[PDB]
């Protein structure tokens, strides 16, 4: 485990420099090709793992649009697993089309938790 | 004078249980010796410690 | 007071508070002592452990005789 | 703003405040529904009544002025407001109608109506009221057989044999000269100061009041009327608390504020708070908190209190609040106790400069009657600015290490075990 | 008999001390 809080910040010091940007952004599409996902249908916002309980709480803010896609993917990925075939080069997912619509229902739920965390252990001030 | 003195001396659970721990082992050892103390004095001229003298000559 | 309160924070993991540990420091210690006494206790003295059992108490241990 | 007393007969308290506009001349008796004993229960309810019914009905007819009155233990308190410029006709009813003369009023229709009221208010409140119904339980529970464990209201069985003849000999056992104040909260100054002072302004039967024998004690019992046709349940809890004019008042007031009050209803409650809140919104283990620290002459309560919609974890509810409690003497945060002295001096704040002139007037006579002089709530806020952990551990561990424990709750209560892990869990602990 | 009435309990109470020496 480990929170998106410190993802966010590791990526966004990568990303924003020129040099190493251009030295990391071309291995990462790469890999992400390679990886496998792409093509038996996954999208990243549903590979995470989604038992831990902030997690549960962004499944639970979700909007019925994506939590019935995210349902039909996950099942179809089910099935094709199961069958050993892959899917045909038709309707897997465009390098255009993963976009993490995900993302921003952990990050303020991570930021509420914790920060309110900390909250308790808080001093007499001064 | 089973005052508030030892209700305090007996408040905390650990000390409870190291003062009931050091009683256990003192009356073990008290106990123990007592016990065989009134077994040998209670035979005298049964038991083998005072044969062995009787017979040493 | 006027106008931010201006609170500050405490080293902790999470739950556990570094006052906690303070506040536990002294009833640990003392626990663990009473649990080492108890360690005593269930041991009653073995053969290469009258080494140390002997000294330890000279008014109610002297049962050296035969 | 300041608080004037003496003693010239009757002692006559005035606490001046020109921020309000009602003024409110009064009388408080320092024997109420303790000094009697349980054979004679509602005696003070019967003359409670008659005043709420006749005299108001008279004094608005008469002139402009409301009235009131309480009960709690031991005061009578009874209350006349009036505009600021009218209280020498206050004054003179109050002597016209309420220490003398008794016998007009009590007329045998009069006190039949009264009897009759009284018996179905008492009765409806045994039927439909639940919260104060534990809370009396509780009290006659944790003082059984002394004179402080029959309720405020009383019995039907005791108030069926009350006719005249019992409450006249209470008033001329109780209404004397030795242990009545004439308050005078509002905004009236010095009026008070001479006009209670009068040819006969002085209470029948001068002497002293009739001391009861035994004092008080503690000993913990269930009173509990298990009962699952009501929806939901009840219960409280209570250890000995601190009696009035004791160096430990304000520092259980303060353990009666670390956990505070809570309403699982509400955006902004379930949210704020301390580690047993955090623990219990998992779940709906409860539904109401409600921390107090009772105290009278005789002795003190420190209470708690819930009502909880779940009947199935009950236990876990319990079990959680005595693990607080128990830690409550091992280790407090400063933060903890910082933002308890900030929630009670709001709270203090509060009661004590309500906008409303009875409930400053019937405090005023609580404190001259029993500590004898006013505290100021400055010297209040001086004394409690001083209140260390070091206090509250000493006290915690003098009031709440094994100590017996009064439960008395109505509803559907067989999840409750019984006595054993309700006690004996309370120190549990490794200290 | 009313329910706050409670019955005599003095036939086993320990009237006497009542204190922490009962509890020690
Ligand atoms: C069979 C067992 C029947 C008795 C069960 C019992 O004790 O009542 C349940 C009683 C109910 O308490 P709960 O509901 O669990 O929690 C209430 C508080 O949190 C209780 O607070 P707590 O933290 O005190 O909870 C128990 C705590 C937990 O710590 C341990 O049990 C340490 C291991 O134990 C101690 O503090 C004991 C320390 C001293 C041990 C001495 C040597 C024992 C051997 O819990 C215990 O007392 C459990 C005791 C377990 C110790 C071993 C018992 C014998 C096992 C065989
Ligand atoms: C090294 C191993 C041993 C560590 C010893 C020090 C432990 C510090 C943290 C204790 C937990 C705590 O402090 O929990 C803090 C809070 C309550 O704090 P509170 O009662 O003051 O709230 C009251 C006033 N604010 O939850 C609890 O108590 C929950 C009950 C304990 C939960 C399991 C704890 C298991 C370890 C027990 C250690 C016993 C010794
Ligand atoms: C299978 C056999 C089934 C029977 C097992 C009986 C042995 C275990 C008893 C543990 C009782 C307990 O651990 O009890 C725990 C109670 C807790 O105090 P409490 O309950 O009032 O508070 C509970 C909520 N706070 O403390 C005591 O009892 C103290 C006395 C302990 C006596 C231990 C004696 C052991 C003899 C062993 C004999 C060989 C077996």
């Amino acid at each position: 485990p480990q929170s998106f809080t410190s993802i966010a910040r590791i990526g966004d010091y990568i990303l924003k420099s020129p040099v190493l940007s251009k030295l990391c952004v071309p291995v990462a599409n790469q890999f992400i090709n390679l990886a496998g996902y792409k093509k038996l249908g996954l999208k990243f916002d549903d590979l995470i793992a989604e038992e831990n309980p902030i997690m549960q709480t962004a499944l639970r803010r979700l909007p019925e649009d994506e939590s019935y896609a995210r349902a039909y993917r996950i099942i179809r990925a089910h099935q094709t697993e199961l069958t050993h075939h892959l899917l045909p080069r038709n309707e897997w997912i465009k390098a255009q089309e993963d976009v993490p619509y995900l993302l921003p229902y952990i990050l303020e739920a991570e930021a509420a938790a914790k920060e309110k965390d900390e909250l308790d252990n808080i001093e007499v001030s001064k | 004078s089973f005052s508030s003195l030892y209700k305090t001396f007996f408040k905390r659970n650990a000390v409870f249980v190291g003062t009931i721990f050091a009683g256990a082992f003192v009356f073990q050892t008290v106990f123990d010796t007592a016990i065989t103390s009134w077994y040998e004095n209670h035979n005298k001229g049964k038991l083998w410690k005072d044969v062995k003298a009787r017979i040493a000559a | 007071y006027t106008s931010h309160l201006s609170s500050k924070t405490g080293l902790h993991f999470g739950r556990l508070s570094l006052r906690s540990l303070t506040a536990y420091a002294p009833n640990l210690m003392l626990w663990g002592g009473a649990s080492m006494l108890g360690l005593f206790v269930f041991t009653e003295g073995w053969p290469k452990f009258q080494d140390t059992l002997y000294k330890k108490i000279p008014l109610l241990g002297p049962t050296l005789e035969d | 703003a300041e608080v004037t007393q003496l003693s010239n007969g009757i002692v006559v308290a005035t606490e001046h405040n020109p921020s309000a506009h009602t003024a409110s001349v009064g009388v408080v008796f320092g024997s109420g529904a303790a000094n009697e004993n349980p054979y004679n229960n509602g005696v003070s309810n019967l003359w409670k009544n008659i005043f709420l019914s006749k005299e108001n009905s008279a004094v608005a007819a008469k002139e402009g002025l409301a009235l009131s009155s309480n009960i709690s233990r031991d005061f009578q308190s009874y209350i006349v407001s009036s505009l600021p410029g009218s209280t020498d006709k206050s004054l003179d009813f109050l002597n016209q109608s309420f220490i003398q003369q008794k016998a007009n009023l009590l007329s045998s229709s009069n006190f039949e109506a009264t009897k009759k009221s009284v018996l179905k208010q008492v009765q409806d409140f045994e039927e439909n009221d639940h919260p104060n119904r534990v809370l009396e339980h509780l009290h006659s529970t944790a003082f059984q057989n002394t004179p402080l464990s029959l309720p405020t209201r009383g019995t039907l069985e005791s108030l069926e044999n009350l006719v005249v003849a019992d409450l006249e000999s209470f008033a001329n056992n109780h209404f004397l000269n030795s242990n009545a104040v004439v308050v005078g909260t509002g905004n009236i100054k010095h009026e008070d100061l001479v006009n209670s002072i009068e040819s006969k302004n002085l209470s029948l039967q001068t002497g002293t009041k009739p001391v009861l024998k035994k004092k008080a004690a503690f000993l913990g019992s269930e009173v509990r009327l298990r009962d699952d046709t009501l929806p939901k349940a009840w219960i409280s809890l209570a250890v000995e608390g601190e009696p009035v004019n004791s160096p430990n008042y304000f520092v259980a007031k303060l353990a009666a504020q670390i956990f505070g009050s809570y309403n699982a209803f509400e955006p902004a409650s379930r949210l704020q708070g301390i580690k047993l809140l955090d623990n219990i919104q998992e779940y709906q283990l409860c539904d109401n908190f409600n921390h107090f620290s009772l105290s009278y002459k005789d002795s003190g309560l420190w209470g708690f209190s819930t009502a909880t919609r779940n009947v199935t974890m009950i236990d876990d509810l319990i079990h959680f609040t005595l693990k607080q409690w128990n830690r409550l003497t091992i280790s407090v945060t400063d933060t903890e106790v910082e933002r308890a002295k900030s929630l009670l001096k709001l709270q203090l704040g509060q009661l004590y400069e309500s906008g409303n002139p009875v409930n400053d007037a019937n405090l005023l006579g609580a404190e001259v009657l029993i500590k004898g002089s006013k505290l100021s709530l400055g010297e209040a806020f001086k004394k409690i600015d001083a209140i260390t952990v070091k206090d509250v551990k000493a006290w915690a561990g003098k009031r709440l290490w094994d100590q017996d424990i009064a439960i008395a709750g109505t509803g559907q209560i067989e999840g409750l075990l019984d006595y054993m892990r309700i006690r004996s869990d309370m120190s549990m602990m490794r200290w | 008999k009313s329910t706050y009435r409670t019955p005599n309990f003095d036939d086993v109470l320990k009237e006497n001390n009542d204190a922490d020496k009962g509890r020690s």
